């Protein structure tokens, strides 16, 4: 039972890890679209 | 028509009566010499100045 409960602690913190890393992956591409369409890049 | 003795316009040139009387503002007149400036122009609009 101990060892079923380790298992479900990685697979909690795999959760966490790779969603905050989708999180980051979205924001930086809403970046490159807001300087591909942005007038930021004269003033 | 006819002009003896040197060079001249050949083209017909539409002319004007007014009150100062004969006008002539012939095409062949204009020239591509025109001084430039540094200095820019405000449209009015605020988003359409700043997109330049």
């Amino acid at each position: 039972l101990e060892a079923e409960l380790q298992a479900e602690e990685i697979a909690l913190k795999a959760l966490v890890e790779s969603e905050s890393a989708h999180e980051r992956q979205r924001l930086a591409d809403a970046d490159t679209l807001a300087r591909s369409r942005g007038n930021e890049r004269f003033a | 028509v006819k002009y003896r003795g040197t060079a001249h316009g050949t083209n017909e040139y539409p002319f004007l009566i007014d009150t100062d009387g004969f006008s002539v503002l012939p095409v062949s007149a204009l020239g591509l010499l025109h001084q430039v400036h540094e200095e820019r122009i405000a449209s009015g609009v605020p988003d359409l100045d700043a997109m330049m």
